[PDB]
C-alpha cells in the first residue's frame, strides 16, 4: 500500500468580513477533502461521499458538538495571542494535526499551530515539548508544557488513535484512495522541450529531464501537480534546448511503481 | 459494544496494600480515569494515565497496560479514610466517558486490644425498643443480621476517638419483643469464644 | 504581518481541440489570507455559470481553490481567469494559453 | 470558588409530577454534563452542554431536557416523573470537552425518589439509648446509641450534637440504611449510630447530648390525604444528660 495521510485543518479569523466565517475546519485524506465544518453552519457534514455513506447519523452528531466546543476555544486563544501580540484588526489563526501511514509500515505524527500564516509553535512529540517561534508563543509553550498529562494525550492520539481513524477511512474509500490511473505523457515544443502528463492518479508524480544520460536539475522547470476536476492531475517540466549543438534529450516520469521514459528524436 | 469491568467489592486492612484492577474493551482509547468517591459524596479525580507505564501520586499509584487494556489503583500504607468507591472510565474514540460500575473499598481497622463485649443499653423512657452493643471485636469478626423478623441487627461500624487514638468496631441490635435478651440477640453471628457477657439485673 | 499573493494556473481538463468540449480550470494556490475574488473571463467577459470548490488549506499554511467552468474553445475566443486579492493593487488577469 | 453548586440535595416526587435540577459552576468552564448514578452499574451520561449554546443527549435521554441558561447554569429537567427516574443525579463540568486529560468536577448530587403514591412517606422515630453502666466499669468508656427508625424514604441526615455543638469525633453512623423488612420493596428504613465518650465526660452531670435527625419529605404543594400526619421535611431529634 502506497504512502496515505490524514490531517485536519482549522481556521480562525478575529475580524472577519460580513458573511465570511470566522471558523472553519477541514479534514483531508491524502488530497481529499472529508469532512467539513464552519461557524455558519454550525454542522460537521461529509465532503467525501465514501464518508459519507460509512458514518452514521451519530458520528456527525457526536462531532458536531465537539466542534461547537472547540471553534469556542479557537476564539478564546486567538483573542489571547492578538491581545499579547498588541495587534490590531483582522489576523488569522491556524491549526493543523494529523499523521502518515508509509508504505514500510512505520508512522509520523505531527501538531503546530499559525498566526498569520507563519508557524507559531510546533509540536514534538518524541521530546514532548512545544517550539516558540517568539515569546508570545514562549508564553503559550510554558502553559501547555505544564500539562504534561496532556501532552502524553496528543502523544498517544497521534501515534495511534490517527493511524486507526486512517486506516478506517482508507477501507471507507479504497474504491478511491487505492486506485491507479497511469498518466498520459507527452513532449512537445514551445525553444525549450515540454514534457506533460494528465489523466493520472494518485496525484504523487515524478518528472524530470535527461541529457544524455545525466540529469540537470539546475536548467528544468517544474511544474506544479494540478488538479483537472475529473479526479485526476496534470503536470509538466520543460527544459531548455541548446541551438548550438544537439544532445540526446529524454523524459523520466515515475508514477506508482511504474517507471516511464520518453526519448526525443 | 464497549465495555469496563472492575470488581464489586474488595477487603483488605489498615495499614496495607490494596491493588483495584480496571480492564475496559473499548472503541478507541483517549486515556483512563480513576475517581474516589466517599459514601454519599461526589466523585473527585484520582489519576490519569494514557501512556503506558506507572504514575505515583502520594500513597497512590496508578498503572495502564494499552496492549491489555488494563489498568490498577495502587493504595499503599491503608488508612481508614481511604474507605470508598473508586470509579474508573476511559475515554474512547469520540471523547465519550465509559464508566466502571466502581469498586467498593472496605478497610478493617487494626484492633490492638480486643475486648469483644454484649452490652445492654439503658431503656429510654420514650422508647418500647431494647438496645444491645455488640463493640471492641476484632476486625475479622462478621456480624450476621438477625434471623428475627421482629429483631433489627445492623453491620458494623468503625468508631474512632481522635482524642485517645482508638478504634473500635461495633454493631446494635433491638427489638420490642418479650423475648429479647442481649444474651441472645448476636446468636445468628459467630462472635469471639471470649465475648464478655455481663450479668444481667 | 506576511501577506503571499497568489499564484494563478489557467489550463484544461484535457489537451484542447477545437470544437470538442472541455473545462477550463483556474488554479488559485499559495495565497494568504482566505478572502478572494475569482472570476473566469471568455473575450473579456465574466462568464456566468462558473463553478469552484471549498476553501482548501495546504502544509504551509497557505490556501488553494478551484474554479472551473465547461466550454467548447474555438480559434476565436480567447479565455482568462480574473483574481483580486489584499496583495494585490488592483484585479490580475492571467489568459489562457493553450 | 464553591466549585459545581447543584440543588436541591433530596426530593420525594409522586408519578406524573414535574421537577427542575438547579446546577451551576464559577469555575468559568465550558463543559457541563448531567448523570444520574444507579446501583450495580456505572455513571451514565443523560444530558451535555459541550460549549455555551449547545446541548445535546447522553446516554438516557428520554424522560428529561435541559437548558444551558449561560456558561454556568445546567439545569436538569423532569417533566413527567416515572418511579425509573428514581436515582442519584450528579452535574459535573470541565475546562473544555474533546481535551483528552481534563477531569470532570462533580457536584454534591441530587437523591431523588419517585413514588406513585405519597402515603408511604414517614418522618423517622428519634430515641436516644443510654450507656450501659458494665461498658463503664469494665472499659472507662461510654457509648451512647440513637436508633432513627420507621423512615421512608432514604432521605434522612443525622447529627450529634454534645452542649449545643455538633460533634463527630468519636460518632460512627451506619453507612447503609437497614430494611426493616427486607422482603418488601417499600419497606421503611432504620438507621442506627453511636457516640463514645470517655467515661469521664459522661459522668458529668452538665454533659448535655442530642441526636438529630433531618428529614426530607413532603411540602405545602403536596396533596395529603391519609388520616395520620402530613410527613413534611422536619427535623426530629431526641436527648440525654451525662449521669454523675
Ligand atoms: C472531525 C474533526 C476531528 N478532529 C479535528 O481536529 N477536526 C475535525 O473537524
Ligand atoms: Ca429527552
Amino acid at each position: 500500500m502506497r504512502t496515505h495521510s490524514l490531517r485536519y485543518f482549522r481556521l480562525g479569523v478575529s475580524d472577519p468580513i460580513h458573511g465570511v466565517p470566522e471558523f472553519i475546519s477541514v479534514g483531508y485524506v491524502d488530497s481529499h477533502p472529508i469532512t467539513t465544518y464552519d461557524s455558519v453552519t454550525r454542522q460537521k457534514e461529509p465532503r467525501a461521499p465514501w464518508m459519507a455513506e460509512n458514518l452514521a447519523p451519530d458520528h456527525w452528531e457526536r462531532y458536531t458538538q465537539l466542534l461547537r466546543g472547540w471553534q469556542q476555544m479557537f476564539k478564546v486563544e486567538l483573542k489571547r495571542l492578538q491581545r499579547h501580540y498588541n495587534h490590531s484588526g483582522s489576523h488569522t489563526y491556524q491549526r493543523m494535526i494529523g499523521c502518515e501511514l508509509l508504505e514500510d509500515g512505520s508512522t509520523t505524527g505531527f501538531l503546530q499551530y499559525a498566526y498569520d500564516g507563519q508557524d507559531f509553535l510546533i509540536f514534538n512529540k518524541d521530546t514532548l515539548s512545544w517550539l516558540a517561534v517568539d515569546n508570545v508563543a514562549h508564553t503559550i509553550k510554558q502553559a501547555w508544557e505544564a500539562n504534561q498529562h496532556e501532552l502524553l494525550y496528543q502523544k498517544n492520539w497521534l501515534e495511534e488513535e490517527c493511524i486507526a481513524w486512517l486506516k478506517r477511512f482508507l477501507e471507507y474509500g479504497k474504491d478511491t484512495l487505492q486506485r491507479t490511473e497511469p498518466p498520459l505523457v507527452r513532449v512537445n515544443r514551445k525553444t525549450a522541450l515540454f514534457c506533460k502528463a494528465h489523466g493520472f492518479y494518485p496525484p504523487e508524480i515524478y518528472m524530470t529531464w535527461m541529457k544524455n544520460g545525466e540529469e540537470i536539475v539546475q536548467e528544468i522547470d517544474y511544474g506544479d501537480i494540478l488538479p483537472s476536476g475529473d479526479g485526476t492531475y496534470q503536470a509538466w517540466a520543460s527544459i531548455e534546448l541548446d541551438p548550438q549543438s544537439s544532445n540526446l534529450y529524454s523524459c523520466h516520469v515515475e508514477h506508482s511503481g511504474v517507471h516511464m521514459v520518453l526519448q526525443v528524436p | 459494544g464497549q465495555n469496563i469491568d472492575q470488581p464489586t467489592e474488595m477487603t483488605a486492612t489498615e495499614g496495607a496494600i490494596v491493588q483495584i484492577n480496571c480492564t475496559y474493551q473499548t472503541s478507541g482509547f483517549n486515556g483512563l480515569f480513576w475517581y474516589q468517591q466517599h459514601a454519599g459524596e461526589a466523585p473527585t479525580f484520582l489519576s490519569y494515565n494514557v501512556l503506558d507505564g506507572l504514575e505515583e501520586k502520594g500513597r497512590f499509584s496508578s498503572f495502564l497496560s494499552r496492549s491489555k487494556g488494563y489498568s490498577y489503583l495502587l493504595l499503599k500504607e491503608l488508612q481508614m479514610k481511604d474507605s470508598a468507591s473508586y470509579l474508573c472510565a476511559v475515554k474512547d474514540s469520540n471523547y465519550q466517558l465509559i464508566w466502571g460500575a466502581g469498586t467498593k473499598l472496605i478497610i478493617k481497622p487494626d484492633i490492638q486490644n480486643p475486648d469483644p463485649a454484649v452490652y445492654q443499653l439503658r431503656d429510654s423512657k420514650s422508647s418500647d425498643k431494647s438496645v444491645c452493643l455488640f463493640t471492641d471485636f476484632d476486625s475479622q469478626t462478621n456480624v450476621s443480621q438477625s434471623k428475627d423478623s421482629d429483631v433489627y441487627i445492623t453491620d458494623k461500624c468503625v468508631l474512632d476517638m481522635r482524642s485517645m487514638d482508638f478504634k473500635s468496631n461495633s454493631a446494635v441490635a433491638w427489638s420490642n419483643k418479650s423475648d429479647f435478651a442481649c444474651a441472645n440477640a448476636f446468636n445468628n453471628s459467630i462472635i469471639p469464644e471470649d465475648t464478655f457477657f455481663p450479668s444481667p439485673e | 504581518m506576511i501577506q503571499r499573493t497568489p499564484k494563478i494556473q489557467v489550463y484544461s481538463r484535457h489537451p484542447a481541440e477545437n470544437g470538442k468540449s472541455n473545462f477550463l480550470n483556474c488554479y488559485v494556490s499559495g495565497f494568504h489570507p482566505s478572502d478572494i475574488e475569482v472570476d473566469l473571463l471568455k473575450n473579456g467577459e465574466r462568464i456566468e455559470k462558473v463553478e469552484h470548490s471549498d476553501l482548501s488549506f495546504s502544509k504551509d499554511w497557505s490556501f488553494y481553490l478551484l474554479y472551473y467552468t465547461e466550454f467548447t474553445p474555438t480559434e476565436k475566443d480567447e479565455y482568462a481567469c480574473r483574481v483580486n486579492h489584499v496583495t494585490l493593487s488592483q484585479p490580475k488577469i492571467v489568459k489562457w494559453d493553450r | 470558588n464553591a466549585g459545581v453548586t447543584q440543588t436541591p440535595k433530596f426530593q420525594v416526587l409522586k408519578t406524573g409530577q414535574s421537577m427542575t435540577l438547579q446546577c451551576a459552576q464559577d469555575m468559568n468552564h465550558n463543559s457541563m454534563y448531567w448523570y444520574r448514578q444507579d446501583p450495580g452499574m456505572g455513571l451514565r451520561l443523560i444530558y451535555y452542554s459541550a460549549s455555551e449554546g449547545t446541548t445535546d443527549k447522553g446516554e438516557v435521554p428520554n424522560g428529561y431536557n435541559v437548558s444551558r441558561l449561560n456558561k454556568r447554569e445546567f439545569s436538569l429537567r423532569l417533566e413527567s416523573a416515572a418511579p425509573s427516574q428514581t436515582s442519584v443525579y450528579f452535574c459535573a463540568s470541565s475546562v473544555w470537552t474533546g481535551e483528552g486529560s481534563g477531569e470532570l468536577f462533580f457536584g454534591e448530587g441530587s437523591r431523588l425518589t419517585v413514588l406513585e403514591d405519597l402515603k408511604n412517606v414517614f418522618p423517622p422515630e428519634v430515641a436516644v439509648f443510654e450507656p450501659s453502666e458494665a461498658e463503664i466499669s469494665h472499659t472507662q468508656k461510654a457509648t451512647l446509641v440513637c436508633l432513627a427508625t420507621g423512615f421512608y424514604p432514604d432521605h434522612v441526615e443525622l447529627s450529634w450534637w454534645v452542649n449545643g455543638k455538633e460533634v463527630h469525633s468519636g460518632v460512627c453512623t451506619d453507612p447503609q440504611p437497614l430494611k426493616e423488612q427486607p422482603a418488601l420493596n417499600d419497606s421503611r428504613y432504620a438507621l442506627s449510630s453511636r457516640l463514645r465518650v470517655s467515661a469521664t465526660f459522661w459522668q458529668n452531670p452538665r454533659n448535655h447530648f442530642r441526636c438529630q435527625v433531618q428529614f426530607y419529605g413532603l411540602s405545602e404543594n403536596d396533596e395529603w390525604t391519609q388520616d395520620r400526619a402530613k410527613p413534611v421535611t422536619q427535623i426530629v431529634s431526641a436527648e440525654a444528660w451525662g449521669r454523675a
